[PDB]
């Protein structure tokens, strides 16, 4: 019975690379990481002047 | 890891037939490790 | 091998008796500093020994207070003076040096 | 062409003090090697109950040669592993590595078993481990009645208990663990085993260091069996329950008889969720029983005793048709009911499963040091299975015969309103 | 005298053979009276949709139920009455039926096994009867704390793929698969070149062939003209799922990042690291003394009942990390020691634990093939994954190439600084929140 | 540029927590120098001829 | 204190090495940087102003 829980659909949340299935997250590993920590080094580079 | 042999944390539950065959004890044997 | 010795042996009693800790009852042992070799060795005394040395600890803190000593009678009598914990701590000691032995390589 | 090399067959010795070296030379990649040793919990007594589990949860404690850490650390550095293996006759120190480093391990395992020091403080941090193993082997059902089983069914000796019973946790004392070692980890007692280890080398290290004389003579006090019956109201979901007989001692030719009885009464399962059809128990009660239930023949064999009987799992309530079911079902072949048919396949159930128990090189070394202290030899599977066919049908008939009219011995647990008593069956 | 080395010559070479249909056709000669041998399917869960998700394993429950020529529980009377040993097992991506017998029995063994795989009567009065059994089956999985939680770290990591689906599947697909779902599942994945005919034991490599001509010539090589099922990539998704369950006694805590596939080398090394975190028991002996920091530190501490570290392959895929099970009080500390560990692993890997993580991986291979049946199963399924048998000649070699810097350099490509799966069940209200679990991916002083 | 931009600057720069300060105290560096810059070029243009120093030249002694 | 003298710690120092550096790489242009030296910052290309 708890094999009836799936988990819900993410869909009108994820980011536009990890909307697939059947492609790997792997592949935008690099970017998604990049693009949010880009924003917290842009940040101390502010507070830093 | 610690075991005991006797057939020659809740557990877990047994209901159906199926699932209780081999159960049935058929002399105790008590092991220890590292 | 008594001329020699006994000349070292009578400087090791005349700091004994300097020291004074004996003056309260107490044993080389009672007076060593706690580190984690000594709480070790002192968990591994035997019921006994560990009771006795409670209380002679109890019995010269209760001196220190009142800047006492005991009577010379019942001084600690340096040739008496029994090193219960020293086979104990120097097991501990001797196990740790193994943990770090290990540790190196 | 991926044929194999010839086989090395073993070699077997017998020293003159008593002890017993068998190695086998099979080349394989990793070395097994295991001292097998006549200090099962039987020789305790009431004075000491337990010591011999506290010492099977004590082999990583210090010895004279290697300190508790070392012990870990040095086994655990070349993979290997360390364990200790108990029954109500027997321990069994056994230690594997691969080729390499069997110098390193046997020293470790000398060490464990010639050479424990048993400190005062190591022992004393040890002995809640008591209460954790026994708890963890408690949660299977069939443990509790297996040990009551025997509590029941004998008056000393096989009636102690593998676990140290409760009022005893905390009281063994590192003395009773001297003395235990001392007078039943003896040579006469002994036996050394050895797989991927060649033969001069076990003779070399069991003369030079398992040469330990004094102690106490084989097999201690006889095994008297009395037949009673213990109860354990805790309801469960599930009554599990045990009736047996004192069969036959290991080694007898009456004990291939109760053998070959096992596996036509139904020893265990083989067919994933199969209805058990040629297992004659699991028919009998089957036929006026619908719900959800086990039976199974039982089967222990010792040096100076046996016993031979049925185990069932049921509902509460149907217990007593179960157990009624079953031992009737053992009545008929006592009445010789028996066809030549039903003998041969369990024959064949039972000789294929001892070959099969004995493919693994775990398996097969606990065989070799079992036989070694059991009956001081060693004998080729070929032998057992000309010991099997042996069996007349008039012998299996005769076993079931003894357990109808032996004195019975009963455990049981569970909710046990319809359970019946002994005299009620 | 002989070396590690020398022994691992000495282990015989797995043939190989196929037949014309594609059926492949693996043994190891022994020296044995008894074998093991069986079929390895390369079906399962993963290659099910959500209507059928249940089917696989609803066919192993008819398996052994009876076939148009041993109906009933004939085939069940000829294994038991020969001593044999008929099992089954159904993973996400293997399927395998195997028996136990005598090494004389190969024959007929081999026959038994052609008519299960291929004439197997799934008869509507057994197909019902079989549909309360799986039922009462998932009552009991939910009753184990490990088996749930292992399935929630699947529904999660790879939420939205075939992955995320359970081998036993749901509740509503057991009442309504019908016989034409499960025929179809067959008739569509049990085709020759997904099948393998493997064996163990005493018997040579000559009569396994000639029983495969013999009892799988009759078996369908030809695929649909447009119907061959292939594996689509299974998205792995950072994410967590928590059940809290404080009427439970201990939390189950299941934790993971994606690890690469069979086929990648990089197990090896991996597979090393984990062997140096290893596992815990509260039964251990070793306690206190033992090398794993994570392991001596919950043994003082009293941290875990027991955690286990896990590489789990699957195709281009797989779950890499470890469970553990612990007082509600707990978890926090198991969290923190066990990420500590990774990260200490991935920047600060010493060359003297490598060689244990080795040397426990030496011993585990090697003591894991002992027996005809492990020996079997290594065969049927490296024939799957890999294509072939790697010797274990091979990988010694892929282990004894691992040293310090290649644990460093493997384990921060698939751990450092990556989201991981989380699957909590329990009470596990300490459970760390998943940004501070995130957070624990990385070193700031690194 | 076939890896994108944010993702090769991820596993040069960001990855490592040491070379994640780096960029931060090299870009405040270069931050400073530019932003400066620009900001008092705004400023003079709304007021070019307000400013001293847009009047220094009449005062050349 | 002669404990820390052995191969495994010689091995964590040479894993370390490398990260060590770095952070005196950003403790030394973080000190330029704040203290706007001119000792150092003359040298630079594009600061000079
Ligand atoms: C101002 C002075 C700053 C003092 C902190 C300096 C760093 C330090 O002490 O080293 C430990 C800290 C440990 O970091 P780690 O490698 O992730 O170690 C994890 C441990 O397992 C520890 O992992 P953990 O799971 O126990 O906790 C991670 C810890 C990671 O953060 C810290 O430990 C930093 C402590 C806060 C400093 C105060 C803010 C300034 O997270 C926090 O505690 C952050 C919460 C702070 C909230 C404050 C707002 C209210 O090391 C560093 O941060 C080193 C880098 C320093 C960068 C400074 C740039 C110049
Ligand atoms: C002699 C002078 C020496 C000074 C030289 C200049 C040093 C500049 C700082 C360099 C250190 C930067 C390290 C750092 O960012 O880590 C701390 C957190 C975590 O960043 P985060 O992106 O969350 O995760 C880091 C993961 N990583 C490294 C793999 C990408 O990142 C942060 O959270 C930092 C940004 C938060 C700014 C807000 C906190 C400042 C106080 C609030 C002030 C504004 C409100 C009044
Ligand atoms: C001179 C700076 C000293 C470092 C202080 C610091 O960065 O705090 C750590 C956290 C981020 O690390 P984490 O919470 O991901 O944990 C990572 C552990 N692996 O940053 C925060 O968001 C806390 C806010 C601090 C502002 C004063
Ligand atoms: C510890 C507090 C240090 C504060 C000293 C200080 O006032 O710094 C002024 C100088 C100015 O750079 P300079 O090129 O004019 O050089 C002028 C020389 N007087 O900047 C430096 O030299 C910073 C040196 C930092 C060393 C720790």
């Amino acid at each position: 019975s708890h094999t009836d829980i799936k988990v819900p659909d993410f869909s009108d949340y994820r980011r536009p690379e990890v909307l697939d299935s059947t492609k790997s997250s792997k592949e935008s590993s690099e970017a998604r990481k990049g693009f949010s920590y880009l924003v917290t080094a842009t940040t101390t580079v502010g507070v830093a002047y | 890891r610690g075991v005991a042999g006797a057939l020659r944390d809740l557990k877990r539950s047994v209901l159906c037939r199926e699932s209780l065959r081999g159960q049935a004890a058929g002399p105790l044997v008590a092991s220890v490790s590292l | 091998v008594s001329a020699s010795s006994r000349w070292l042996e009578g400087i090791r009693k005349w700091y004994y008796n300097a020291a004074g800790f004996n003056k309260l009852g107490l044993m080389r042992d009672d007076t060593i500093h706690e580190n984690d070799d000594v709480k070790e060795a002192i968990r591994r005394l035997p019921e006994n020994l560990y009771n006795d040395r409670v209380f002679r600890i109890k019995r010269a803190l209760d001196l220190s207070m009142r800047q006492q000593i005991l009577p010379k009678e019942q001084w600690t009598k340096y040739e008496e003076d029994k090193s219960y914990l020293e086979p104990y701590l120097k097991e501990v000691i001797r196990e740790r040096k193994e943990r770090e032995e290990w540790a190196k390589k | 062409a991926g044929v194999p090399p010839h086989p090395q067959d073993l070699e077997f010795t017998r020293l003159p003090n008593g002890l017993v070296i068998a190695s086998l030379e099979n080349y394989a990649p990793a070395s097994r090697i295991g001292l097998f040793i006549k200090a099962g919990s039987r020789y305790e007594n009431s004075n000491n109950l337990g010591t011999s589990h506290l010492l099977r949860l004590a082999s990583s404690l210090t010895t004279k040669g290697a300190s508790s850490f070392k012990i870990t650390r040095g086994i655990e550095a070349v993979g290997g592993k360390l364990s200790v293996t108990s029954t109500r006759e027997n321990m069994a120190y056994t230690v594997e590595c691969l080729r390499d480093d069997v110098d390193i391990l046997m020293e470790f395992l000398l060490n464990v078993t010639t050479a424990p020091e048993f400190r005062r403080w190591e022992v004393a941090a040890l002995q809640p481990q008591l209460r954790i193993d026994k708890a963890v082997a408690l949660q299977n059902p069939q443990a509790h009645v297996i040990e009551n089983l025997h509590a029941a069914a004998y008056r000393n000796a096989l009636a102690n208990s593998l676990y140290c019973p409760d009022y005893r946790i905390g009281k063994v004392t590192p003395v009773e663990l001297h003395d235990y070692v001392q007078n039943h980890f003896t040579s006469a007692r002994m036996a050394l085993i050895g797989l991927g280890v060649s033969h001069p080398v076990l003779k070399q290290v069991a003369e030079q260091f398992l040469n330990i004389r004094g102690g106490l003579g084989l097999s201690g006090a006889k095994a008297k069996y009395h037949g009673g019956e213990i109860r354990e109201q805790n309801g469960d979901s599930l009554v599990h329950a045990a009736l047996v007989a004192e069969s036959a001692a290991i080694g007898s030719a009456e004990a291939n008889a109760f053998s070959v009885l096992q596996h036509v009464l139904g020893a265990g399962p083989h067919v994933k969720r199969g209805s058990n059809a040629t297992s004659s128990l699991y028919q009998a009660v089957a036929k006026g029983v619908h719900q959800p239930f086990d039976v199974s023949a039982f089967n222990a064999s010792y040096s100076d005793s046996g016993l031979f009987g049925f185990y069932t799992i049921s509902q509460a309530a149907s217990a007593g048709d179960v157990i009624k079911a079953a031992y009737n079902q053992v009545k008929t072949i006592a009445q010789g009911n028996l066809s030549n048919p039903d003998v041969q396949a369990a024959k064949n159930k039972l000789k294929a499963g001892y070959l099969m128990s004995v493919e693994s090189s775990e398996g097969f070394l606990d065989e070799v040091g079992s036989q070694a202290l059991a009956a001081g030899s060693y004998t080729p599977p070929s032998t057992v299975l000309q010991q099997i066919d042996a069996v007349a049908d008039a012998d299996v008939i005769n076993a079931a015969k003894k357990f109808v009219s032996g004195r019975k011995s009963m455990a049981a647990s569970g909710n046990l309103g319809h359970t019946p008593f002994i005299d009620e069956l | 005298t002989a070396t590690y080395a020398q022994a691992l010559q000495s282990v015989p070479e797995t043939q190989v053979s196929q037949l014309d249909n594609g059926l492949r056709v693996a043994s190891e000669q022994s020296s044995q009276p008894t074998c093991t041998v069986g079929v390895w399917i390369d079906a399962g869960s993963r290659y099910e949709s959500e209507k059928n998700n249940g089917a696989g394993y609803f066919v192993e429950h008819l398996a052994f139920k009876g076939t148009k020529n041993r109906p009933g529980n004939a085939l069940e009377k000829e294994v038991e009455s020969m001593g044999a040993h008929l099992n089954a097992y159904s993973t996400r991506e293997h399927t395998a039926y195997y028996i136990k017998a005598l090494s004389k029995d190969l024959p007929k063994a081999v026959e038994l096994l052609a008519d299960i795989v291929q004439n197997c009567s799934l008869e509507d009065s057994q197909i019902e009867k079989e549909r309360d059994v799986i039922l009462q089956e998932l009552q009991e999985n939910d009753t184990s704390m490990r088996d749930v939680v292992f399935n929630y770290l699947h529904a999660t990591a790879f939420q939205g793929t075939p992955l995320a689906q359970s081998v036993e599947g749901p509740s509503e697909n057991v009442r309504k698969l019908s016989r034409a779902d499960l025929t179809e599942y067959l008739s569509r994945h049990y085709k020759a070149p997904r099948m393998v005919l493997a064996a163990a034991g005493g018997l040579e490599h000559r009569q396994l062939l000639d029983l495969a001509q013999k009892h799988f010539s009759g078996l369908s090589g030809t695929y649909d003209e447009d119907a061959v099922p292939t594996l689509s990539p299974c998205r792995f998704t950072g994410s967590q799922i928590c059940h809290r369950e404080d009427g439970l006694p201990l939390a189950h805590v299941a934790i993971a990042v994606e690890g690469p596939g069979w086929a990648h080398p990089d197990n090896v090394a991996l597979q090393v690291a984990n062997a140096i975190i290893g596992h815990y028991d509260c039964t251990y002996g070793g306690g206190a003394h033992l090398s794993s920091p994570l392991a001596s530190i919950a043994a003082t501490n009293k941290l875990c009942q027991s955690f286990q570290t896990f590489n789990i392959c699957y195709a281009d895929t797989g779950l890499l990390g470890a469970h553990f099970v612990c007082d509600h009080m707990s978890i926090d500390d198991m969290m923190f020691v066990l990420q500590g560990q990774w990260m200490r692993l991935c920047t600060s890997a010493t060359e003297s634990e490598v060689l244990r993580g080795k040397n426990l991986l030496r011993n585990a291979l090697v003591s894991h093939l002992d027996g005809t049946t492990p020996v079997c199963e290594d065969i049927g399924r490296s024939l799957l994954t890999y294509g072939r048998r790697i010797p274990l000649a091979e990988w010694e070699s892929r282990i004894a190439e691992v040293d310090a810097r290649v644990v460093r350099e493997v384990c921060s490509k698939y751990f450092y600084d990556q989201c991981p799966a989380v699957a909590g069940f329990g009470p596990i209200e300490q459970l760390p929140d998943y940004n501070r679990i995130r957070s624990g991916m990385f070193w700031l002083r690194f | 540029v076939a890896p994108t931009l944010t993702a090769r600057l991820y596993s040069l720069l960001f990855r490592r927590t040491s070379t994640f300060a780096l960029t931060i105290v090299v870009g405040a560096l270069f931050f400073e120098r530019a932003f400066d810059q620009g900001a008092d070029a705004i400023y003079e243009h709304i007021n070019e001829g307000k400013l001293w120093k847009h009047i220094k030249h009449k005062y050349e002694n | 204190l002669t404990r820390f003298l052995g191969p495994r710690y010689r091995q964590l120092a040479r894993n370390w090495v490398p990260t060590a550096s770095l952070w005196g790489a950003v403790g030394a242009v973080g000190l330029v940087w704040a203290t706007d030296w001119r000792l150092i910052l003359d040298w630079v290309p594009y600061i000079n102003g």
